[PDB]
């Protein structure tokens, strides 16, 4: 029927003066558009069709080919920002914002859908739907008294949708868009679908991306203790975005961060310092390492969880990035710690894998490692411990190592373990 | 991860 129709078979119905034909046609393009492989978007393009879709958006009367251009803008707008921008370009943002109205769940959701892609584009795009007023109806569609009475599909790229809206930066959201849209985003938080929870987590996560006056407008609306249980699910696809706004708000002020604790989100961490995804490992010592740079009082949080041993695995063996972020963590952990906290830190054996990361060709780690053994060596002057410390460095081959950095070719490297030997290897 | 989804 309208199965692999060409391209001017389709221009030569939607120019023809029968509306039915015209729907014909354009269900013709919107299968063209929705096949697997390589859709002919810009050949569509070029044969100046989009105008045409967006003057059948506007057929009430017709409610069919509203839903087929509705379904063919969609998937052109889904493609390169020259073909979104073709979309944007015909007038189709104030259409489909109309549409989102449409007393035909189907043509909604397809609205909801276009301005998803829209407005997913990037930045400029996003500000241009939110300028034409799509957040007001957008939300309107979820203001029920429970979501469980939506369709799945529906209530899933209804939450997509926001996520886009909350997307991307330089420019960030408005500020007034952010908190229009919050509440709305806590209540899908609290949802059962795990999709739904996903695309939350990650609307949240890109809300979290920011300085700390944005962090702020999250952390005020008291998400973070679901965070932290989204962070203790099954499901990857969850685990992932909440780990991503959990180390995000741990970003900020001490206070966030002090937020994210009191929440219990570091009795999770043993499992995510092990966690057999690469990326969980990473984020999670990434996060660590922005919470051991923080308060003592906080650093002693991480050491009652039992979680430097865990710094010290990760340290010991990971995927290199990683095994970098744990390096920064014990950097932080050692410039902000106390003599205890130290002196803790050697006794769970974190000198012999620090000394084994020296070997290493990235430089910043070197230059991190460096820093680390120099706070702990701060620590043992006021303990009068050095000697101990330099033997034990000794013994598992880092002061072979620091030696040899001393003919690094970087500048801080060389005199930063030209310092130490000078200074504790005499 | 890409923010357009294609509606097959």
């Amino acid at each position: 029927g309208t199965v692999n129709w060409s391209v001017e078979d389709i221009v030569k119905g939607i120019n023809s003066n029968n509306l039915e034909s015209q729907l014909q046609a354009t269900q013709a393009a919107r299968k063209l558009l929705s096949r697997e492989k390589q859709p002919p978007i810009d050949n569509i393009i070029r044969a100046g069709l989009i105008p045409k879709f967006v003057s059948f958006l506007g057929k009430t009367d017709c409610s069919p080919i509203q839903f087929e251009s509705a379904w063919a803008l969609t998937n052109i707008a889904s493609g390169t920002s020259e073909q979104t921008k073709a979309v944007v370009d015909g007038g189709a943002i104030p259409a489909f914002i109309s549409l989102l109205a449409s007393p035909h769940a189907h043509i909604s959701e397809q609205a909801v859908w276009a301005l998803g892609n829209i407005a997913g584009d990037g930045s400029a795009f996003r500000d241009l739907v939110i300028k034409h007023g799509a957040i007001d109806p957008l939300l309107a569609l979820l203001a029920v008294p429970d979501l469980s009475t939506l369709a799945c599909g529906y209530l899933r790229n209804l939450t997509w949708t926001l996520s886009n809206l909350c997307r991307n930066k330089n420019p960030a959201p408005p500020l007034d868009a952010v908190e229009q849209i919050l509440p709305t985003l806590v209540r899908l938080l609290h949802h059962n679908d795990p999709e739904v929870l996903a695309d939350s987590c990650w609307a949240i996560s890109y809300l979290t991306d920011g300085p700390n006056e944005r962090i702020e407008m999250v952390v005020k609306k008291g998400v973070v203790p679901q965070l932290v249980k989204l962070l203790g699910a099954t499901e990857l696809p969850i685990v992932t975005p909440a780990l991503r706004a959990i180390g995000n708000i741990v970003t900020g002020t001490d206070e966030q961060t002090q937020k994210v604790i009191d929440a219990g989100a570091l009795a999770v961490f043993p499992s995510l310092l092990t966690n057999p995804k690469t990326n969980i490992q990473k984020e999670a010592t990434w996060t660590m390492s922005n919470i051991t740079a923080g308060r003592q009082d906080q650093i002693q949080q991480v050491v009652n969880h039992g979680l430097v041993p865990f710094l010290v695995g990760v340290l010991s063996k990971a995927d290199f990035k990683t095994q970098k972020e744990a390096a920064w963590a014990i950097t932080n952990y050692t410039s902000g710690g106390t003599v205890e906290q130290i002196v803790y830190l050697v006794h769970c054996g974190i000198i012999e894998p620090l000394m084994n990361l020296l070997s290493a060709k990235d430089t910043k780690i070197i230059q991190v490692i460096l820093d680390a053994i120099s706070n702990i060596f701060q620590a043992a002057e006021k303990l009068g411990e050095t000697e101990k410390l330099s033997i034990m460095i000794e013994e598992c081959g880092g002061l072979d190592k620091i030696e040899a950095l001393q003919r690094h070719e970087n500048e801080s490297v060389y005199k930063a373990s030209l310092n130490l030997i000078e200074k504790y290897f005499s | 991860f890409p923010a357009k989804k294609m509606k097959v």
